[PDB]
C-alpha cells in the first residue's frame, strides 16, 4: 500500500512538477525519486485484471532514466518524461483497479491482487516516499498501532431506517402514542406524537425515548440540533407494522418539552445538553439518547383550545420532534462521507467490470446494508478498497 | 557516466551490443537517436549489373548523420558526470568538444570516404559477399583519431587511370577464375568420363588454386581441398571444352 | 495561464516560507525560483486594462534577486523580499482581475487580457513551474485533451426551477392528477399528486416519472434518495399554468409505491435502484428518471377510509414524494458548487467594477441562466475564468 | 495513430513509388522512412485480434533493408520491397481492424488495442512523418486543442425522423391545421397543412413553424432551399399520434408565404433568409427555424373557389412545404456524409467479425441513434476508429 | 496570389511534415522552403486592413532559421517550428481575410488590399514554389 502511494505520488509530483520550462533545481529531488522508481521497477513483470470483466493486463517494465542535464526542462525532457509516467499511470491505475475489485474474509487489511502483494516485497521498498495523505497516513499510523483519524463532513454513520413505534395503539390506529423517525446518513429526524395530547398522562406530559447506536465511536463530533422535524409534522397515511392496515397522521406541532441530548460511551454519559439548541459539541460518543416531553399547554386560546378534546375521537394529533444532524466528525474507522468520493469510486469500478458479490461486501456495495453489518473483516477490507481508491484519484 | 547511469554490467554472447542497450537505455534524445543510427548503420545488400554490392546509409553518403554525432557528443559535453572528479570529466568534456568542433570537416571527411568507397565499389566485378573472416586487418583508434583531427578541405578522388587499373585487375582476376575453373571441371569430367579412377582430382584441385595466383597451396587446409574437388564435380562442363571432349 | 500560475504558486510559496528565522535550504529552491521570475520579469512592461471600472494600471518590473547571503533568513531579508513580492502580488491580482472580467465567444479558452496574452509568449516560460492545483492540473489536460476531473461537492448541476404538470385538471381545480418539482442546485425534490387518490386508475396504481436532464455528465457521484418531499407535503395556493387563477392543495403523504430511480447516459440505462434509500451511487450519467407509484392503499382504517372517498369532492390529495440530493460527484466540466468559491469571486469582481454585460455570459452572472444554457463557449469562458479564480485566491 | 498513420502512409508511397526503371532520386527519401520503418518494427511481436470473431494473429518483423546507391530500380528491387509491403500492409490492416472494433467510455480518443498501445511507444515514433489527410491532420491539431474542421458533402446531420405536429385535431381527421417533417441526412422537408385552408384564421393567414436543433454545429454551410415539399404533396393515409386510427390527407400545394430561414447559434440570431430560394450560406449555426405561411389566395379562379369552401366538410387541403438541402458544411466533430467510407467500413468490420456490442456505440452502429446521442464519449471513440478507418483505406 | 498561395503551401507542409520524431531526410526540402520564406518576409511589416469590422492588424517578421543538424525532428524543434508557423497561419489567414472581403469593378483580377499588393513585389517572388491546387 505504501509502495503503490509512493508510485502514485512520484508519477503526480512528475505530472505537476515536470514542466517545460522549470528549473531544474525545482526537480531535482523529484527526479532522483522517480529515477529510483524506474530502478526499483525495471525487470519486473506484473499482471492485473483477470476478475469480472477487468481485463488482463501484462506489464513489463524496462525504461532509462533520466539523467540529462538541464538549467531549465526543455520540450525533449518533458515528452520522455511524459512517455514513461503514462506507462507507469496506467499501470498503477490497473493495480488500484484490481486491488478495489477483490476481498477476502480473513486478512481482509492484507493486500489481495497478485501486483499488490508482490509490490510488498522487500525489493520495492526502495520505491517508498512521502506519505502525507490523510488515508495512507492513517493506514501507517494503523500498522504502528497509534491512534489514527478519519475527519469527515456530514458522516454516513447512520443506515437508512425510517420507522416507527407506537406504544400504545389499538386496530382502529385512532388513539395512537409513540415515535416514528428517520435515521438516514448524518441526520436523524424523530417526532413523538400522542393523539390525546397527553390528556390523561401523568402531570399531563408524555415522555418520548430515542435511542441510536453507532456503529462506531465518533469523537469531535459538531451536531446541529434543531427542535422540530419537518419530516413528521404534515399528514401521512402510514402502513401498519405488519403492513395489513393503514393508519392516519394529522400532526400538530407543540414545541418539545424538557429537551434532553445524552452522548454516551460504554453506556455512560460523555455530553449532556438540556433545553440547547443550534451548535453543540459531542467530544467521544457510541450512542445518541434523546429525550424529549409533550407537555400539554396549561393555559390554551380557543382555537387551540378545540384541537385537544377530552376524550377521543382525536383528530388533531400532539407532535413534539427533535432534528440531529452531524456537520463533521472524526472517526477511527473509515466511514463514507458527503464530501467524498472513494465509496463512489470502489462502487463504480465494481458496476462497470461487473465484479461478482463476494464474501465480505453486500451486493453492489449498499451502504446501508454495508454499515449495518460494519464487522471487522468488512472494515479491514474497506480501508483497503478506500486507501487504494484515494491512490487512484491522485491520477485517475 | 556522463547521465551518471550505474556502469554497464555487460555480457559476453549477449545478442545486443552494448550500444543497443544503452540506445533502450538512455532518455536523452541526442544520444539515443545517435545510438539508434550506429546500432542500425548496418551494409544494405543491392545488385547492380549483376554484381553484389554492399552499399551505406545515404546518410553516410551525404554525411548528415555526423551532425547527429555532433548533437550527441555536444550534449555529453553539457552533461554533469556526477561523481566524476573534476579535472578529468573537463579533458574528457574538451576531448569531446574536439571532436565536436571539427563538424564540417567530419562532414566532408564522412563524404569524401563515402564517395572514394562508390566510385572504387563500381569498379568491383565480383560479388561483394559479407563474411566474418578468419583474420582481421587491425585498426589502430589512434589512426582514427589522426583522420579526425587532421583532414582539411582538399577533396581526392580516384584517377580515371586509377579506377581504368583497379577495374582492369579486377576483371582480369574474376575471368582468370572463370577460366581455371572451367579448365579444372573440364578436366575432373574428362577424367571422370574416361574412367581414370587412379587420377588423383587433389592433383587438379591444386593446379586449379595455383593457377589462381594468390593462394600458398601447402596452407590449404584438407577439408576445404576436399570440399573443392566436391564443389568442382557438381559444375557442368563449359561449352567449348566438352565439345572437343566429345 | 499556467505562466499566471506559476507567478501567483511563486508568491504564495515566498510568502509562506520567507519568514524570519528559517534555515536558508528550506528556501534555497524556493529563492531560486524566485530570482529566476525576477529576471523574467525584468523589463517587461505591462498594462492591466480599463474594461468597466478597473482602473488603468502600469507595471514596470526592475527589481534586484533575492539574497542567497544568509544562514538563517533575518528581518531585513523578510523586509526586502516583502516589498518585492507585495507589488508582484499586485500584479498577479490585477492580472487575474483583468482576465476574469472579460470574455470571448470565438476562443474562449484562450486568454483575453493584454497582459495574459503576453506573458503566453514563450520567454516567460522560464516562470513555469510546480502546478499541482486542481484547476491548473485540469487546464493542463484539457490542453493535451486528456480526461479531465473536477470534484464536487453538492454539485450546482440543476438549473433552478419550481414548476408543476398537471396531467389531470379542470378549471375548477379540483380533481387534479400530476406532479410538482423543484429543482435546485444539488437537489431535486419531485412530487406527484393525485385528488381522487387513484379510486378509477387502472389497478389502482397512479404512475408519476420525472426526467431530469442535467446539462453535463457526471461521474462517480453520491446521491442521497429519501422517500418524502418535504417541499410539497403542506396546504398550498398555486397559480394556474396561465396565472388566471390559484388552485388549492392540501396533501397528505402517502409512501411511494415501486420507487425506481435510473441514471442513464445516451438513453441508455447506466444505474438502477429499485425501492433503494439512503446513499447510491450513479457511476456515469447525464439522465434521472424518477418513477413512482401512488397507490390506492389496499385496507384502510376507518380515518384513512374517510381521508379517501369514491367520488368528488376530494379534500385530502393523496401525494407520494421523492427527494434526491447529489452529495459528491465528479464533472469534466467545471460547475459552481456548495464548497469553492470560483463562482463568487468572479461575480464579485465583475460586480465591483460594473463590468458591462457581454457576449457569453448572463447579465449578472447569474448561475441559473449559465447552466441552463451551458454552451460550448460558456464553458470554455467559465473554465478559463474559474481557473483565473483560484489563481487570485492563492495569493487575494 | 499518428505512428499507424505513418506506417500505412509509407505503404502506400511504397507501393506507388518503388517501381520498376524509376530513378533513385525519386525514392530516396521514401526509401530511407521504408528502411526506418524496418528497423524500427524489426524484433517487436505484435498481438491482433482477440475480440469477436477476429482471430488471433501474431506478427514478427525480421526485415532486410532496400538498396541505396543504384541509379534506377530495377525489377530485382521491386521484388526485394514486395514481399516486405505485403507482410506490412496485412500487419497494418489488421492493427485497424484490431483498433476500430474497440471502445471505452473513459478514453475514447486513447487506444485501445495491444498493438497501437505498443505503436505509442517513443521508440515507434521515430516511423511518424508527413501527416497531410484530413482526418490525421484533424487529429494532431484535436490532440493540440486548435481550431479544425472536417468538410463533408451533405453531412448525416439529422437523424432520421418522418413525424408530424397537429395544432388543430378531433378525433374525426377532417379539420387538422399543422406540420408534418422529414429528416434525413442532410435534408429537411417540411409541409404545414390547413384543412380549413385559414378560412377563419386572422387575415386568412396560417403561421406554421419547424425548429431543427443540429447535435453539432456546422459552419461555412452551402444550402438549398427550394419552396415545395413534395414528400408530402401527394394523398396519404396516416397513424395517429398514439396509433388507435388513420386519418386522410389530401393536399392541395399552394406557394409558401413569407418563407423565412434563421440559421442560430447559442440561441443568436446568426444568418436570416427571407423570401430566398436556391442556393444560400450559413456560416456558423445549431439550429435551423423555419417560418412560412399558408395566405388564401384573394382572388380564386372558379376551380380554385370549388377547392375551399366557406365550411366543412374540407377536401382538398392547403399545404405550403419547404426543402433545405445542405450541400456541404464543415463541422469540428466528424460525421457520416455522402463522399466518405469511414461510418461505412467501421460498419462492415464490425458486422463481419460479430463484434459484441460495447458500452459506447449504439448496436450495429446505427447512425440514426449514434447522431441522435451524439455524446463527448461518443465523439471521441467515432473520431478514434474514423481516423483508424482512413487510415486502413489508405491501404485496403 | 502565388506568392500568398507559397506561403500557405509552405505553412500546410510543415504542419503536416514537421512532426516530432521524423527523419530529416523527409522534411529538408520543406525546411530550406521554409528558411527561404522565413528569410524573405523578415524584416517586412505588414498591414491587413480595416475593411468593415474587420480589425487592423500590423505584422511583423523577425524569426530564426529552421535548424539542420538533426537525424530525427525532436520536441524542441516542433514546438520553435510550430510557434513560427502559428504566427505565420494567422497572418496569412488575415491576409486572405483581407483580400476575400474587396472588390474593385476594373482591374478586379488585381490584388486588392495591402499586403497581398506588397507580396505581389518582385522581392517577395523567392517564396514561391509548388503550384498544384
Ligand atoms: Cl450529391
Ligand atoms: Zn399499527
Ligand atoms: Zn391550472
Ligand atoms: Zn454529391
Ligand atoms: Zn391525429
Amino acid at each position: 500500500m505504501d509502495v503503490l502511494y509512493s508510485l502514485s505520488k512520484t508519477l503526480k509530483d512528475a505530472r505537476d512538477k515536470i514542466v517545460e520550462g522549470t528549473l531544474y533545481s525545482n526537480v531535482s529531488d523529484l527526479i532522483q525519486q522517480f529515477n529510483q522508481m524506474i530502478i526499483t521497477m525495471n525487470g519486473n513483470e506484473f499482471q492485473t485484471g483477470g476478475i469480472g470483466n477487468l481485463p488482463i493486463r501484462n506489464w513489463n517494465f524496462d525504461f532509462g532514466l533520466l539523467g540529462t542535464t538541464l538549467l531549465n526542462l526543455d520540450a525533449n525532457y518533458v515528452e520522455t518524461a511524459r512517455n514513461t509516467i503514462d506507462y507507469f499511470v496506467d499501470f498503477v491505475d490497473n493495480v488500484c483497479m484490481d486491488e478495489m475489485v477483490r476481498e477476502s474474509q480473513r486478512n481482509g487489511i492484507a493486500p489481495q491482487s497478485d501486483s499488490l502483494r508482490k509490490l510488498s516485497g522487500i525489493k520495492f521498498k526502495r520505491i517508498n516516499f512521502d506519505n502525507s495523505s490523510e488515508y495512507i497516513e492513517n493506514w501507517n499510523l494503523q500498522n504502528r498501532r497509534q491512534r489514527t483519524g478519519f475527519t469527515f463532513h456530514k458522516p454516513n454513520i447512520f443506515p437508512y431506517s425510517a420507522s416507527f413505534t407506537l406504544n400504545r395503539s389499538q386496530p382502529a390506529h385512532d388513539n395512537l402514542m409513540g415515535t416514528m423517525w428517520l435515521n438516514a446518513g448524518s441526520e436523524i429526524q424523530v417526532a413523538g406524537f400522542d393523539y390525546s395530547c397527553a390528556i390523561n398522562a401523568p402531570a399531563n406530559i408524555q415522555q418520548f425515548e430515542h435511542i441510536v447506536q453507532l456503529r462506531r465511536v465518533l469523537t469531535t463530533a459538531t451536531i446541529t440540533l434543531l427542535p422540530d422535524a419537518e419530516r413528521f409534522s404534515f399528514p401521512r397515511v402510514i402502513n401498519s407494522a405488519d403492513g395489513a392496515t393503514t393508519w392516519y397522521f394529522n400532526p400538530v406541532i407543540l414545541r418539545p418539552n424538557n429537551v434532553e441530548v445524552e452522548f454516551l460511551l460504554n453506556g455512560q454519559i460523555i455530553n449532556t445538553y438540556q433545553a440547547r439548541f443550534g451548535t453543540i459539541i459531542a467530544r467521544n460518543f457510541d450512542t445518541i439518547r434523546l429525550s424529549f416531553q409533550l407537555m400539554r399547554p396549561p393555559n390554551m386560546t380557543p382555537a387551540v383550545a378545540a384541537l385537544f378534546p377530552n376524550a377521543q375521537p382525536f383528530e388533531h394529533h400532539a407532535t413534539v420532534g427533535l432534528t440531529l444532524r452531524i456537520e463533521s466528525a472524526v472517526c477511527e474507522s473509515v466511514l463514507a462521507d458527503a464530501s467524498k468520493t472513494m465509496l463512489a469510486n470502489v462502487t463504480s469500478v465494481r458496476q462497470e467490470y461487473a465484479i461478482p458479490v463476494g464474501p465480505v461486501f453486500p451486493p453492489g456495495m449498499n451502504w446501508t446494508d454495508l454499515i449495518t453489518n460494519y464487522s471487522p473483516s468488512r472494515e479491514d477490507n474497506l480501508q483497503r478498497v478506500f486507501t487504494v481508491a484515494s491512490i487512484r484519484s491522485m491520477l485517475v | 557516466p556522463a547521465f551518471g547511469m550505474q556502469r554497464m554490467h555487460y555480457r559476453n554472447g549477449d545478442p545486443q551490443t552494448p550500444f543497443q542497450i544503452a540506445e533502450q537505455q538512455i532518455q536523452n534524445f541526442q544520444v539515443a537517436n545517435w545510438l539508434h543510427f550506429v546500432n542500425n548503420n548496418q551494409f544494405r545488400q543491392v545488385v547492380i549489373d549483376g554484381v553484389l554490392n554492399q552499399v551505406l546509409n545515404d546518410n553516410i553518403r551525404n554525411g548528415h548523420v555526423v551532425n547527429q554525432l555532433m548533437e550527441a557528443l555536444m550534449q555529453l559535453s553539457r552533461q554533469q558526470f556526477p561523481t566524476m572528479p573534476v579535472d578529468y570529466k573537463r579533458s574528457i568534456q574538451r576531448g569531446i568538444l574536439l571532436l565536436s568542433n571539427r563538424l564540417g570537416q567530419l562532414v566532408d571527411l564522412t563524404r569524401l570516404l563515402a564517395y572514394n568507397y562508390e566510385t572504387l565499389m563500381a569498379c568491383i566485378t565480383m560479388n561483394m559477399q559479407h563474411v566474418q573472416t578468419l583474420t582481421t586487418e587491425k585498426l589502430q583508434l589512434t589512426s582514427v583519431t589522426s583522420l579526425c583531427m587532421l583532414i582539411g578541405n582538399a577533396t581526392v578522388i580516384p584517377s580515371p587511370q586509377t579506377l581504368f587499373h583497379y577495374y582492369n585487375v579486377n576483371v582480369n582476376f574474376h575471368s582468370n577464375y572463370n577460366e581455371r575453373i572451367n579448365d579444372a571441371v573440364a578436366i575432373i569430367t574428362a577424367a571422370n568420363r574416361l574412367n581414370l579412377y587412379q587420377k588423383k582430382m587433389k592433383s587438379i584441385v591444386e593446379d586449379f588454386l595455383k593457377r589462381l595466383q594468390i593462394f600458398d597451396i601447402s596452407r590449404v587446409p584438407d577439408d576445404q581441398m576436399y570440399r573443392l574437388r566436391d564443389r568442382l564435380r557438381l559444375l557442368p562442363v563449359e561449352i567449348r571444352r566438352l565439345d572437343i571432349f566429345n
